[PDB]
RNA sequence: GGUGGGCACUCUAAGGAGACUGCCGGUGACAAACCGGAGGAAGGUGGGGAUGACGUCAAGUCAUCAUGGCCCUUACGGCCAGGGCUACACACGUGCUACAAUGGUCGGUACAAAGGGUUGCCAAGCCGCGAGGUGGAGCUAAUCCCAUAAAACCGAUCGUAGUCCGGAUCGCAGUCUGCAACUCGACUGCGUGAAGUCGGAAUCGCUAGUAAUCGUGAAUCAGAAUGUCACGGUGAAUACGUU
């Protein structure tokens, strides 16, 4: 807000994997402080994806971030008429997040069995890139883009 | 519900009434206000004017109605209908 | 077999399809026999099955059930008491709201006028 | 408010306290398992032979002062706007204002 | 081996009490276990100040009940009987045991 | 020998001795897998250990009380770092840096008047 | 920790210490001040509360109380028995429970804080499927009672169905308080099993131990809470910025 005065928080505890991207990626996929239930959730997805095929599911799971966290964003301002949408370039850190949120709506909606099972699949999916969270992310680079004239 | 450590319950006044007049047989409705009051098994086929709230209207006992209570056979509101 | 019983199922859950028998009922039938309620009745013995009918034919099932809940209702209906008048109106019998909120005794929202 | 009003629950408190005693074992005899309803029965007449306005449950206590019935502590006598007089004042003791 | 329990309303009084009495019983040649701080109640109360309809309109009130406990070894003179009426004066209840 | 720690975290208080040995690691007379089960915590409460590479060298005895589970794990990280403190008065740039000794104060806010949880508020219909 | 025992600790509750831009670097009108760094449990009024300036809305209260005038004085004053404030073609405000698989049941086990109790709490044992009943111990309470915390963790099952989801409504039989549960109490057992598949226009709260979710206590009170006031367990996302 105005004051700027909020530094960020910073929580790094990886039980098992040791890695800041899987706790982030906890901490996004739980709900109402189950901790723990997420953690489950989590381990029984990338021991699915160990399971389905020799692929390693760490890499797996951060070459999917990397195929779906988008380059550029639609932001809307009003000129008393119209409101045009303009592009502009995500912070390197708006992208993970951004990424992870994504997974994890479309996770939630994919349809199958149990949310451990889900989250293997939107994993395989987006590691070959032919999920709807990659539809939504080319969605959104084709709409920036086709709105190039204002930029800037 | 009453508790069955005492089943019955019963108004003085209106039981030491009702055991008398059943001597000379029914003839009268016996007015009273006490709608608390449980039908007797033995004052059957006698007449109670029970209070309404503002009158007393008549109720003949029959043998299903012995468990149940007076006031329930005097309804205190009326809705005559919305329309 | 049964009256239409659904099979595919563990015997507690299917047993508990007969109008009168719940979740206690049925367990205490399987428990009264000896029989394994984790085992789906597709795969039970008529030899038991007949066993359950004995157990499941000892206390009420759907058409003398009805009967008797009707007869109460109707008795209810015709005494005349408050229980009975409210019970004939179609409106909650137990004392609950009726300026808000009776609207399973009560059905569709049915508009006022025009 | 009235004057009407706290007389007679004043007088509603004096017959409580006037038996105050028969009531406990009349209700005894009633709850006793072996007592019989042969005198059972006679210790609920007698329980109903009393003055109906003499059981404890019909005492709606007020404020001493004012005799207000909605707002009532018992730790005090008083009620919640003349508690809030006494406090500030400080009349009662201990009581003070409190943040934790 | 008698037993000195000591009530208040407030720190002052009975802290006051305490430590004159205890000194009092240094004065007999008798031993002492120091005082006990024991838990005080704290007990809240919570009433509306409007003589009419404003129910977020509240004020908040509390009471603290402070304890003490002491004990004594080997006394042969009790003058604190005799002067129970010096000892405790305005605010503060104790009670003897095992006198 | 020996030395002592106290830890303090969210309501839950923890009284840690350090003596030699192979790292018996006890509380409440009972073990830690028995006592943590299959989270996060062993992790937690192992950490000042690895960051000062001895976790072989020590062995421990843990006595907890008050709290839930996740304020027990912090309050014996915190006693075992202030214990380890006590015992090799050098290393306190190591814990500082890794934030061990910083004591959190966090709390449940209270409950306020007019209010339902500490800032939840009714809904405000405007009409 | 059952005992002797100790006064280490924890804890309890009184007295004190500590954080004040204090020291270093830079910016600055070598002023106030601003951005950093060290030390430290805490750094920039550390967190939360209480405390509401002159006045405004002829804002609310004559029904808590007090008070000027007016009004009733065989009634607008009193006592009692019943009924009503609980009605019901409908509209609105505030909440609880759900619509399930991050779940529902069955079994095993771990960890709190705050508080109420001598016209009271009301144990152990025994009897009931259960509400509950007998019993009488201890406690004027850091001692006895309320009083097993729940979510979580472990194992089995249910496999996407209006269902082992959901519990409304209704029938039968009961317990307790109370002189008295029909109008019109709260819980228990058996059966029944409704709408509900994440909600149009619109709209609300929240910046960290916060929102979300899980339990516990108290006041009122013979009996009667999804409300109010409090206590802890688990425990996030986001803030580029001021068009
Ligand atoms: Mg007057
Ligand atoms: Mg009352
Ligand atoms: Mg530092
Ligand atoms: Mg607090
Ligand atoms: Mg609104
Ligand atoms: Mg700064
Ligand atoms: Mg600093
Ligand atoms: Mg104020
Ligand atoms: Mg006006
Ligand atoms: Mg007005
Ligand atoms: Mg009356
Ligand atoms: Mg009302
Ligand atoms: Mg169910
Ligand atoms: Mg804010
Ligand atoms: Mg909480």
């Amino acid at each position: 807000p105005r004051r700027r005065v909020a530094a960020k928080r910073e929580v790094l505890a990886d039980p098992k994997y040791g890695s800041q991207i899987l706790a982030k990626f906890m901490n996004h996929v739980m709900e109402s402080g189950k901790k723990a239930v997420a953690e489950r959730i989590v381990y029984g997805a990338l021991d699915k994806v160990k399971e389905r095929g020799k692929a390693d599911p760490l890499e797996t799971f951060e070459k999917a971030l990397d195929a779906i966290a988008p380059l550029v964003e639609v932001k809307s301002r009003r000129v008393g008429g119209a409101t045009y949408q303009v592009p502009v370039e995500v912070r390197p850190s708006r992208r993970n997040a951004l990424a992870m949120r994504w997974l994890v709506d479309f996770a939630r909606k994919r349809g199958e069995k149990s949310m451990a099972l889900r989250l293997a699949g939107e994993l395989l999916d987006a590691a070959e890139g032919k999920g709807a969270a990659v539809k939504k992310r080319e969605d959104v680079h084709r709409m920036a883009e086709a709105n190039k004239a204002f930029s800037h | 519900p009453r508790s069955l450590k005492k089943g019955p319950f019963i108004d003085l006044h209106l039981l030491k009434k009702v055991e008398v007049a059943v001597e000379k047989n029914d003839r009268k409705p016996i007015k009273t206000w006490s709608r608390r009051s449980m039908i007797l098994p033995h004052m059957v086929g006698l007449t109670i004017a029970v209070h309404n709230g503002r009158q007393h209207v008549p109720v003949l006992v029959n043998e299903d109605m012995v468990g149940h209570k007076l006031g329930e056979f005097a309804a205190t509101r009326t809705y005559r209908g919305h329309a | 077999a049964g009256v239409n019983i659904p099979d595919n199922k563990h015997t507690v859950i299917s047993l508990t399809y007969i109008y009168g028998v719940g979740r206690t009922t049925a367990q205490s039938i399987c428990a009264a026999t000896g029989v394994n309620p984790a085992a789906k009745i597709k795969d039970l013995s008529d030899e038991q099955i007949d066993q359950l009918r004995n157990e499941v034919a000892k206390i009420t099932t759907e058409g003398d059930l009805r009967r008797e809940i009707n007869m109460n209702i109707k008795r209810l209906m015709d005494l005349g008491c408050y229980r009975g008048l409210r019970h004939r109106r179609g409106l909650p019998v137990r004392g609950q709201r009726t300026k808000t909120n009776a609207r399973t005794r009560k059905g569709p929202r049915k508009p006022i006028r025009k | 408010a009235k004057e009407s009003m706290k007389n007679r629950e004043l007088k509603r408190q004096l017959t409580v306290a006037k038996y105050a005693k028969k009531r406990a074992e009349l209700k005894a005899i009633i709850a006793n398992p072996n007592s019989s309803a042969e005198e059972r029965w006679n210790a609920q007449v007698a329980l109903q032979k009393q003055p109906r306005d003499a059981s404890a449950s019909r005492l709606r206590n007020r404020c001493r002062l004012t005799g207000r019935p909605h707002g009532f502590y018992r730790k005090f006598g008083l009620s919640r706007n003349k508690l809030r007089e006494a406090a500030m004042r400080g009349d009662v003791p201990g009581l003070v204002k409190a943040s934790w | 081996q008698i037993r000195i329990r000591l009530k208040a309303f407030d720190h002052r009084l009975i802290d006051q009490s305490t430590q004159e009495i205890v000194e009092t019983a240094k004065r007999t040649g008798a031993q002492v276990r120091g005082p006990i701080p024991l838990p005080t109640r704290k007990e809240r109360f919570t009433v509306l100040i409007s003589p009419h309809v404003n129910k977020d309109a509240r004020d908040q009130y509390e009471i603290r009940t402070h304890k003490r406990v002491l004990d004594i070894v080997q006394p042969t003179d009790k003058t604190v009987d005799a002067l129970m009426k010096l000892d405790l004066a305005a605010g503060v209840e104790v009670q003897i045991s095992l006198g | 020998t020996q030395n002592y720690g106290t830890g303090r975290r969210k309501t839950a208080t923890a009284r840690v001795f350090l003596r030699p040995g192979t790292g018996k690691i006890s509380i409440n007379n009972r073990g830690l897998d028995q006592f943590f089960g299959r989270e996060t915590a062993r992790m937690v409460v192992r950490q000042p250990l690895e960051l000062t590479e001895t976790v072989e060298k020590f062995d421990i005895f843990v006595t907890v009380v008050g709290g839930g589970v996740s304020g027990q794990a912090g309050a014996i990280r915190h006693g075992i770092t202030r214990a380890l403190i006590e015992y090799d008065e050098t290393l306190r740039s190591s814990l500082r840096k890794a934030g061990y000794v910083t004591r959190d104060a966090r709390e449940v806010e209270r409950k306020k008047v007019g209010l339902r949880k500490a800032r939840k508020r009714p809904q405000y219909s405007k009409r």
